[PDB]
């Protein structure tokens, strides 16, 4: 249903661009945190961001390092690129968050908690 | 990486 947004959850934040949700995730997160926000370079898609390596230089050094991956949402469908594709974004955080989904540079997204909403 | 989006290369 389009009332019933399926981002009415603590992981999905409303209005962050790439930084900001970075910030959000280097600054109030911690290590494994997740959070999927409205892409604003793809406007209608949304992206998840999450905070990899930890920030006292046990897996790299200057703070924590976040890293976004898109998620594709066609026809209210949400997809990171990996697995089945999900008509809610929570199943779709879920998914990965005991999945984790990795770069091509070596960062994996290890999705454990979800940075609560601020407000 | 930063922003970026990431790859995600499932292999």
């Amino acid at each position: 249903g389009p009332m019933a947004d399926p981002t009415s959850e603590r992981w999905f934040h409303g209005h962050l661009s790439g930084k900001e949700a970075e910030k959000l995730l280097t600054e109030k997160g911690k290590h494994g945190s997740f959070l999927v926000r409205e892409s604003q370079s793809h406007p209608g898609d949304f992206v998840l961001s999450v905070r990899t390596g930890d920030d006292k230089g046990e897996s790299n050094d200057g703070k924590s390092k976040v890293t976004h991956v898109m998620i594709r949402c066609q026809e209210l469908k949400y997809d990171v690129g990996g697995g089945e594709r999900f008509d809610s974004l929570t199943d779709l955080v879920e998914h990965y968050k005991k999945n984790p989904m990795v770069e091509t540079l070596g960062t994996v997204l290890q999705l454990k908690q979800p940075l609560n909403t601020t407000r | 990486e930063q922003t970026e989006y990431a790859t995600i290369v499932f292999p």
